[PDB]
RNA sequence: GGUGAAAUGCGAAGACCCUGACUGGACGAGCGGAAGCGAAGGCUGUGCUCUUGGACUAAUGUUGCGAUGAAGGACGAAGGCUAGAGGAUCGAAAUCGAUUAGAUACCGUUUUAGUUCUAGCAGUAAACGAUGCCGACUGGACGGGACAGUGUGUGUUGUCCAUGAGAAAUCUUGAGUAUGCGGGUUCUGGGGAUAGUAUGCUCGCAAGAGUGAAACUUGAAGAGAUUGACGGAAGGACACCACA
């Protein structure tokens, strides 16, 4: 109590609890509760539409070697006493992201848009680092500038022949198996050996759902 | 005093500047003192109580890396870097990126 | 309560040389463990505990 | 952090009060919680020095927190708090001099302290002075342990019931 | 059980202990060490972060919360970005009151091309 | 919130903190280095386009068309000035609050010109490797960057050791090649201070830049290194006239 006693001038019990449910692709569909302040009688609950939450991929699908990835959902409907989410994004956790950048190596990055089947638009960011072969004795491992411009062209083609006009139910299937990070690492390693190729992040620019 | 003249710059005119992390003064990037560290996200005198609190059967505590950047006055005062004798001034220490683990 | 017998004297590291680091060896189930004590300890001594879950280093 | 000293109770035929600016108290260290195990005396003629060399009244080194702690007395500047008065005397202009605070909220303001690093939590005693409603001054009024001061101006009774001293943050 | 999130901001001054929903849009408790002391110098010390994480413990522990996912931060931006002293002592005080622990993360704000900050060409000469 | 610690100042018309949407200027982190490019000043997001350089590789063309360079010309950090546009952050000047013997200062609060873009003027820097340009000749060791070959070569470049040089500190494609003194061709200095000041002239909207004295004064001013004394300097040992 920093201030003197007077110088400058139960509602929790009358609240509600709902349940957040994610898309049925992942086994673990139920992910927690969410409150709601009952503003008025017959309160329009369009104040609860637009909220946004994330869950770790090691919790949607019980498994431990994929706990470095997240999915981000956005509320879009209420059914009784239960909320529903829609796919909204994806990212890596900041501690795992930092561990891929290395002193004395090159970092290549690209980005691109795609269009789903219903018309929703997404931006996709991709990543990669150079690799040392098994008899390396120099201090640096750097690619020439004209050869990063060739690997970047390849990254634009892999992004758009897999993630293109196609339903959103399977765009969440190949973002969970690392399908895009594995094509980049063989088509691209014929110009220079690479490592740590992955999708870095996904944004929603304009959704329909 | 030094054959560097105090900074690692060769065969270029200008080299870009930064603002010090403690006082905020403007310095060349090749002259600043730079340090890298990896710290655990949770303190080490707290690991036992965290093994009974966890709900998952397998947990890894995270680690983050931090690069710092100071000026000559702020690194000398903070004892990040000390006065050396005439001959010991010439010793450089590195990292060796080809170490096995 | 529990017990343990000191078997190595690592060093004296206190604010003013007050505490002394040590390496105990619990006896109800053998487990080396680090620990900081306060009195004049020697080797072979057996100290008490009332909870064995910290290592201090 | 500034503190204020007050006198409370119901006043009967009183006009003003004033301490002599020297009294014991009890402190305790911020950042620690540990309290000082003695009662220190905070006079106004004492001298000291802080960390930057400023001139304070008292200086203590907090044992746990391991720093210096300072206290010093302010004077209740004379334009808004003390409101100079006079009193009677012999036939030529003696007119004894006194300063007396104002009874704002059923209590009188008597002192003001400025503190760094420490914190006052109580005050033990003082030297009280009473001023009658008209002109007579009682000095060193021996207050009871039962908290009722009382003195007589040869006929009448000026007295204070429910007497106590407090310390409020300002 | 029932899980909530704990946003914990800890800098050189004044740790925060703020507990919210899973969406993050509904507050269940919010007590900052700094409304536990009377000296401005000690709003951000480890003793005031323990007085603050004990009130938040008893309150939400009766409001039904059982599990906590953490999100830590410094000050980021053009300010110094590293956790302060009263960070680690608010986490250890909630783990003992009885709560369990989920995921842990660091969410400090990162300037990727900043603005100019205080001091000038010579810095703050104290 | 910020401080060694606080004060002015902001907060119940709901601050700070957590969340859904937007707007605007500026900037281009990490990767980022004794790595690259440009005449120098300088230049780090991605994709297009118009322009540019040096090296390398070769039985291509030409045939001495070259080196240096008072006078002349173009470019040139930051601040400043003239017009329009713009306005996030920071911030001279002004202003209060502290500190102080006093602070028109260091530290802080309120608040500006400026900081950005387009079109120009101006012409200065510890514009520094404090290190003219071109040509001949000269030991080792460990590297980098480009091209070409195949176990090496040419152009560039970083570190470390001799010989040699130097007043020394130090220098290694030069600060080496003998007072054993001459390869071609320029500029600048001639004890200190007066003083880059007066005056004339040329240029500029101005602020100023370029060129540039004397009377009078005076025995040293200066470079590099040696041993001491001192530091509101850093370490390593110690001591119940130090702590625990
Ligand atoms: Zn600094």
């Amino acid at each position: 109590a920093i201030q003197p006693p007077g110088s400058y001038p139960n509602a929790f019990a009358r609240k509600e609890w709902y349940t957040l449910r994610s898309p049925s692709i992942f086994p673990n569909n139920i992910n927690g509760k969410t409150l709601m302040t009952k503003s008025a009688g017959k309160n329009s609950y369009m104040n609860m539409i637009g909220r946004r939450y994330d869950v770790n991929q090691a919790d949607l699908t019980g498994n431990n070697d994929v706990g470095h990835r997240k999915f981000i959902f956005k509320i879009g409907d209420i059914k009784g006493s239960e909320c529903v989410g829609f796919f909204d994004g994806m990212e890596l956790t900041s501690d795992k992201h930092k561990a891929m950048i290395k002193k004395w190596h090159t970092l290549i990055e690209a980005q691109k848009d795609i269009v789903a089947k219903d018309g929703s638009v997404f931006r996709v960011f991709v990543m990669g680092v150079t690799r040392r072969h098994p008899g390396y004795v120099k201090k640096t491992c750097y690619v020439k500038h004209s050869d990063e411009k060739k690997i970047r062209k390849i990254m634009f083609d892999v992004i758009e022949e897999e993630l293109s006009g196609c339903d959103v139910q399977k765009i969440m299937k190949k973002l969970a198996n690392e399908t895009v990070g594995k094509r980049i690492e063989e088509l691209g390693s014929e110009i220079f050996p690479l490592q740590n190729c992955c999708v870095r992040k996904v944004k929603t620019i304009k959704s329909h759902q | 005093m030094r054959r560097n003249h105090g900074r690692g710059k060769k065969n270029r005119g200008s080299a870009g500047s930064i603002q010090c992390d403690k006082c905020g003064s403007v310095t060349p990037k090749d002259k600043a003192i730079k340090r890298f560290r990896i710290q655990s996200l949770i303190e080490q005198a707290s690991f036992d109580d965290l093994k009974q609190a966890t709900i998952y059967d397998v947990f890894e505590v995270p680690r983050m890396g931090y690069k710092s950047q100071f000026c000559v006055s702020c690194a000398c005062h903070a004892k990040i870097v000390r006065v050396r004798s005439s001959q010991a001034r010439k010793i450089r220490y590195g990292f060796n990126p080809n170490r096995v683990a | 309560e529990f017990f343990g017998e000191v078997t190595h004297v690592l060093g004296r590291t206190g604010g003013s040389g007050l505490l002394t680091q040590v390496k105990m060896e619990l006896m109800h189930n053998k487990r080396t463990i680090q620990r900081a004590v306060k009195g004049p300890v020697a080797v072979g001594d057996i100290i008490e505990i009332l909870e064995c879950e910290r290592e201090h280093r | 952090m500034h503190f204020n000293i007050f006198v409370e109770g119901e006043f009967n035929n009183v006009k003003g009060v004033f301490i002599d600016q020297s009294y014991p108290l009890r402190i305790q260290c911020t950042n620690c919680g540990s309290p000082h195990e003695k009662s220190v005396v905070l006079s106004e003629d004492s001298v000291g020095e802080g960390d930057f060399g400023e001139k304070v009244n008292l200086g203590i080194t907090c044992r746990c927190c391991r720093r210096i702690m300072t206290l010093k007395i302010l004077k209740l500047k004379e334009g808004r708090e003390v409101k100079k008065h006079l009193l009677p005397t012999n036939f030529e202009d003696e007119f004894k001099e006194v300063w007396l605070s104002d009874m704002q909220k059923s209590r009188f303001l008597v002192s003001r302290i400025e503190t760094n690093g420490a914190e006052v939590t109580s005050i033990e005693s003082c030297i009280l002075n009473l001023v009658s409603n008209q002109d007579v001054l009682f000095t060193n009024v021996n207050f009871e342990d039962r908290t009722v001061a009382k003195c007589n101006n040869l006929n009448m009774i000026s007295s204070i019931i429910d007497f106590s001293l407090t310390v409020e943050l300002a | 059980e029932l899980a909530a999130v704990a946003h914990i901001k800890a800098t050189k001054n004044d740790t925060f202990v703020h507990i919210t929903d899973m969406t993050g849009s509904e507050t269940i408790a919010k007590i900052t060490g700094g409304m536990r002391v009377k000296a401005q110098r000690d709003e951000g010390s480890p003793y005031a972060a323990m007085l603050a994480a004990q009130d938040v413990a008893t309150k939400i522990l009766g409001r039904g919360v059982k599990v906590l996912h953490f999100k830590l931060r410094g000050a980021g931006g053009v300010k110094p970005m590293a956790l302060g002293p009263g960070a680690q002592t608010a986490i250890r005080t909630l783990i003992r009151a009885g709560l369990r622990v989920g995921r842990i993360e660091d969410v400090t704000p990162v300037a990727r091309d900043r603005v100019r900050k205080r001091g000038g060409h010579r810095g703050r000469r104290v």
